[PDB]
RNA sequence: ACUAUGGUUUUUAUU
RNA sequence: CUGCAUGGCUGUCGUCAGCUCGUGUUGUGAAAUGUUGGGUUAAGUCCCGCAACGAGCGCAACCCUUAUCCUUUGUUGCCAG
RNA sequence: AGGCGGCCCCCUGGACGAAGACUGACGCUCAGGUGCGAAAGCGUGGGGAGCAAACAGGAUUAGAUACCCUGGUAGUCCACGCCGUAAACGAUGUCGACUUGGAGGUUGUGCCCUUGAGGCGUGGCUUCCGGAGCUAACGCGUUAAGUCGACCGCCUGGGGA
C-alpha cells in the first residue's frame, strides 16, 4: 500500500514484548520491522482482499478510533463498502436474529414525530423526539442497507477495536488490521506494517486499502 | 452441513412454594458430519422451545476434528474434567452399541458403527465432552498438504 | 504520647487535617475523578505501598 | 455507642 | 360438616414504587446482567450513560370537584325599577 | 526447620557475589538408623519483681464453675537432662530444568569523575498482580498447584474414631 513493500520504522521507546519475531531493531532513533517480512505480509493480504471483492464479499470499515471516525466513509467511498463509527451495543454481528430490529426502531422512531403538534410548535416535542433518533440515524447510515453479515472486517487499532474482533472470531471472519512494534497480532488473520499518527496517515493510507477494494470491482 | 441431535429434555427439579417449577430442560448435539461438532443445553417453559434454545447453543459451539468416512481411523482415548473414555473401530456385523451422549454426538459427526465406553463422572454433559477431546486425539487421513503429502 | 502538634497549647478545641469529617469510606467508586486531587494528594503517599 | 447485661415459644398433616 | 377443592367477593404493607421478560455477554451450573452507576423527583418520576440492547405491568395522565368566564331559564323563591 | 532482635566482647557451622583453575561421576534420593523441641509436662536445686491453671472470695445473673476486681500454688527464669509433639503454613515432599510482563521491599556487584540537581547494567531473597498452562471453585504461575525426568513416604466413606 501507498509506498511499497519499503520500511521505516516508528516510536522512540516502548514496544511490546511479543513482537520480537518481527522487529529488527533501531534505525534513525525509531525502532522498526524486518523488511523480509515486511514485503510478503502486504503482498499476501492485498492479493486475499482482492479476491474476496472479486466474490462481491462485503467490506466493513471500523472507525471507533477518532482518527479514523470520518476517514472510515470519506477516504472509503472510493469503493463500494460499509462503515461503523459508534459502539456497537454487543452483538452486533453475533446477534443479528435481534439487532436487525434497531433498523425498524429506527423507522418506528420517525413515525412518532408523525404528530400534527410536531409541525405546528417549536421546542416543545422538537429535541424530545431527536435522543435516539438523530443518533441510530447517525450510527447505523453506513451498515443499515447492508441487511445481513460482511465477509471481511478492517481496523486501524486491534486493541481499541477488540471488542469487535471478539465478534468476527465467532463467526470465523478474516480480520485485517494495522500493526506498529507496540500492537499484538492475536485474534486477527492479517496484518499490515503502519501507524494512525504521523499525521495524516490514514487520510491517505487508508485510501491505498479502499484502492484494494475498487481493484476487486475493477 | 447442518446436522442436529437431541439427547434428553428433562423437568427441572427446583421446589418453588406448591411444587417443582414448571421449567423444561434439553441437551443436544450439533456437527457437519465430516468433521465439525459442539454441544448445547438450554431451558423454557415449554419444550419445543427448550430445544430451539439448546439447537442454537450447540451450533455456536462447534469444534474441528478429523475421521475417516463415518469409520474410526484408530483407537482412540478421550479426558476431560474428573471424566474418561475410550473409543475403537469396529467389525462387520456389529456397530450401533451405545448410548446416552454417545449415541448422539457421534451421529451428527457421521460414524456409522463404533465400540465405546465412558468413564468416571457420569453426567452427559461431562461425558459428551471426554467424547470431543475422544475425537479431537484422532489422527487425520488428509492430504493437508505436504507432511504426508499426497 | 505520639501527637502531630503540641507543646505551647492548651487548647479549648483540637482539630488536624484529614483525621475527621469522615470523608468517607470507599468513595473513590463508579469513578470519582476529584477533577485535579489525585494528580497532587497521592504523589507521596506510597505508604499502602503499592501492597 | 455510656444501650453494663440475658432465656423460652413441642416433634409430628402446610405454606 | 368441609375456604389445606374451585370460580366469584374481599383485606393490608400502601396508595409504597416497585416486579419482571426476549435475545447477546459471563459461569461447568443454580444463576449474575439489564432494574446497578451519574443528575433529579412525591415517584425505576424525567434525563445522561455502561456488555448490554429493547419491552410489558403498576406509577403520573383522563373524570369527579373548588376560585372564574361564556350561555339560557324563573315559582311555591327574591322584591329593587 | 522449630525459631532467632536491649547492648558489648570472645568463640563458632554455613550463606550470597565477581572471576578462574585443577581433580575427574566421587552424584541425587532414601525402609531402618542418626541429629534438632514451639509451648505445656518431670527430676534436683537456685531464683521469685510481677503475671498465673487450679484455689478462696467480691460483683454481675435466674446462674457465674465466664467477663471485670481482690488475694494466689504449680509454672514462667537459670543449670543439666528426661518428654518428643503442633494451623511445626507458601497447608506447595527431596533434587535437576524450561517459559512473557508490571508496580514494590531488601542486599551484593560491573562501569561512567554524573553534562548536572544521575543512574544504567548484572547475581541472591522476598511481596502482590499476571501470560503460556492448570484447577471443582478459590488460588498457583520462574518462590508454579504449569511441563518434563530421578527417589522416598502416605490415603481409600461418615457416626463409633
Amino acid at each position: 500500500m501507498l509506498k511499497a513493500g519499503v520500511h521505516f520504522g516508528h516510536q522512540t521507546r516502548y514496544w511490546n514484548p511479543k513482537m520480537k519475531p518481527f522487529i529488527f531493531g533501531a534505525r534513525n532513533k525509531v525502532h522498526i520491522i524486518n523488511l523480509e517480512k515486511t514485503v510478503p505480509m502486504f503482498n499476501e493480504a492485498l492479493a486475499e482482499l482482492n479476491k474476496i471483492a472479486s466474490r462481491k464479499g462485503k467490506i466493513l470499515f471500523v472507525g471507533t478510533k477518532r482518527a479514523a471516525s470520518e476517514a472510515v466513509k470519506d477516504a472509503a467511498l472510493s469503493c463500494d463498502q460499509f462503515f461503523v463509527n459508534h459502539r456497537w451495543l454487543g452483538g452486533m454481528l453475533t446477534n443479528w436474529k435481534t439487532v436487525r430490529q434497531s433498523i425498524k426502531r429506527l423507522k418506528d422512531l420517525e413515525t412518532q414525530s408523525q404528530d400534527g403538534t410536531f409541525d405546528k410548535l417549536t421546542k416543545k416535542e422538537a429535541l424530545m423526539r431527536t435522543r435516539e433518533l438523530e443518533k441510530l440515524e447517525n450510527s447505523l447510515g453506513g451498515i443499515k442497507d447492508m441487511g445481513g453479515l460482511p465477509d471481511a472486517l478492517f481496523v486501524i487499532d486491534a486493541d481499541h477495536e477488540h471488542i469487535a474482533i471478539k465478534e468476527a472470531n465467532n463467526l470465523g471472519i478474516p480480520v485485517f488490521a494495522i500493526v506498529d512494534t507496540n500492537s499484538d497480532p492475536d485474534g486477527v488473520d492479517f496484518v499490515i506494517p503502519g501507524n494512525d499518527d504521523a499525521i495524516r496517515a490514514v487520510t491517505l493510507y487508508l485510501g491505498a486499502v479502499a484502492a484494494t477494494v475498487r481493484e476487486g470491482r475493477s | 452441513e447442518l446436522q442436529e441431535k437431541l439427547i434428553a429434555v428433562n423437568r427441572v427439579s427446583k421446589t418453588v412454594k406448591g411444587g417443582r417449577i414448571f421449567s423444561f430442560t434439553a441437551l443436544t448435539v450439533v456437527g457437519d458430519g465430516n468433521g465439525r461438532v459442539g454441544f448445547g443445553y438450554g431451558k423454557a417453559r415449554e419444550v419445543p422451545a427448550a430445544i430451539q434454545k439448546a439447537m442454537e447453543k450447540a451450533r455456536r459451539n462447534m469444534i474441528n476434528v478429523a475421521l475417516n468416512n463415518g469409520t474410526l481411523q484408530h483407537p482412540v482415548k478421550g479426558v476431560h474434567t474428573g471424566s474418561r473414555v475410550f473409543m475403537q473401530p469396529a467389525s462387520e456385523g456389529t456397530g450401533i452399541i451405545a448410548g446416552g451422549a454417545m449415541r448422539a454426538v457421534l451421529e451428527v459427526a457421521g460414524v456409522h458403527n463404533v465400540l465405546a465406553k465412558a468413564y468416571g463422572s457420569t453426567n452427559p454433559i461431562n461425558v459428551v465432552r471426554a467424547t470431543i477431546d475422544g475425537l479431537e486425539n484422532m489422527n487425520s487421513p488428509e492430504m493437508v498438504a505436504a507432511k504426508r503429502g499426497k | 504520647i505520639k501527637v502531630r502538634e503540641n507543646e505551647p497549647f492548651d487548647v479549648a478545641l483540637r482539630r488536624f487535617k484529614r483525621s475527621c469529617e469522615k470523608a468517607g469510606v470507599l468513595a473513590e467508586v463508579r469513578r470519582r475523578e476529584f477533577y485535579e486531587k489525585p494528580t497532587t494528594e497521592r504523589k507521596r503517599a506510597k505508604a499502602s505501598a503499592v501492597k
